[PDB]
């Protein structure tokens, strides 16, 4: 049970969480720049059909 | 006054994977845009913002105050990120094994957001309908407002036409709303451990039962919600690799074709 | 039978028996949550020591 309340699972799972969420959010960070490439990628192709 | 909606698949795919998340209940959320004009007046909707939902029950869906003032905070951050002219424009909730069309709660409710805004639009998606008998799943949607009855009673739905506009790839707006949905499942708990744990005149055995409830809430969270939506954006950075290797090629190939002719 | 005095007349007052069968709502997951996700699998292997 641990001191002054609180219970040693929840801030285990609570910090566990913390870390899948970091995981995501760096995950997302990186394949939201690959997004922003296949646009740019993309554009050009485009652009160069058209001509 | 208004005659269309046009949305971009970008937030479509939010508000599916939103009411796709949960069939128990009824989820909500509001959509951001622009007013255009042709002829012809179109609401163009680039992006939605998730919401927490804490009336709960059945059919009883309505929007804070509170949220609106966040969302028209969203609204200028994005006008000025984007340069865009960008307004908070409607909302939309999921009717999971329930028709698709409003009831008359959603309809007074979509008149009660009219008397703000007569802009203002709603949404619906129909989720989970089962039919053993044909064995075919269905997901559905539609836009609709809200006008004074035939005779001087009360306000009836009306049909808005929508349609879904093609964004090739995905916006970082829209990443950056749809990776907030395990993040309020975690602060919706948390913060029901807390009105919990509130309570100091409380048993310890009691605790440890809340304490265990909390921890399996959390694993079942991360199996169904945050497991899944990483492995989509893995296997999503999989296929832009390829993709981006492809085009690559191809640019090359392009190229090629036509710097040699000069 | 449960009593309890109104309006001088006694009426008669609802009376439950705790017991196990209250919501004990026995769960247990069976059949694997299995992803092909390499960092999910990653960070539930690294704080699965933890407890
Ligand atoms: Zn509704």
């Amino acid at each position: 049970f641990n001191e002054d309340g609180s219970l040693k699972e929840v801030h285990k799972i609570n910090e566990m969480y913390a870390a899948v969420q970091e995981e995501l959010k760096s995950i997302c960070q990186k394949v939201e720049q690959s997004e922003r490439e296949v646009e740019k990628l993309l554009m050009d192709v485009n652009q160069l059909k058209e001509v | 006054a208004v005659q269309a909606v046009h949305l971009e698949s970008d937030a479509f795919l939010v508000c599916l994977n939103h009411a796709l998340s949960t069939e128990k209940e009824e989820v909500m959320g509001l959509c951001i845009g622009e007013l255009n004009d042709d002829i012809i007046r179109i609401v163009h909707i680039h992006s939605v913002i998730i919401l927490r939902r804490s009336d709960k029950r059945k059919d009883r869906v309505e929007i804070s105050p509170e949220q609106l003032s966040a969302a028209s905070t969203e609204a200028e951050r994005l006008a000025e990120l984007t340069g865009r002219p960008m307004r908070v424009v409607g909302w939309y909730h999921s009717h999971p094994h329930i028709t698709v069309w409003p009831s008359h709660v959603d309809v007074r409710t979509q008149a009660m957001y009219q008397m703000m805004d007569q802009g203002f639009v709603g949404l619906i998606f129909s989720c989970f309908i089962e039919d053993k008998n044909t064995k075919t799943g269905r997901v559905l949607y539609t836009c609709f407002q809200s006008i004074q009855a035939q005779k001087s009673s009360e306000y009836e739905r009306i049909e808005i036409p929508i349609h879904i506009v093609p964004h090739i790839t995905i916006g970082k707006v829209c990443l950056e709303s749809a990776v907030e949905l395990p993040k309020i499942l975690c602060q919706e708990e948390q913060d029901a451990y807390r009105r919990i744990h509130s309570l100091t005149h409380l048993d310890s055995v009691t605790k440890i039962h809340n304490g265990s409830v909390f921890t399996k809430n959390l694993c079942s969270q991360m199996s169904a919600v945050s497991g899944p939506l990483l492995q989509w954006l893995e296997d999503r950075l999989e296929q832009n690799q390829q993709h981006l290797q492809e085009l690559q090629q191809e640019k090359e190939e392009l190229m090629e074709e036509l710097s040699s002719l000069e | 039978a449960l009593y309890k005095p109104q309006r001088g007349l006694f009426h008669r007052v609802p009376l439950v028996v705790t017991n196990l069968g209250m919501s004990d709502q026995l769960g247990y997951k069976t059949e694997p949550a299995s992803c092909t996700s390499t960092v999910f699998s990653r960070a539930v292997r690294t704080h699965s020591s933890q407890f």
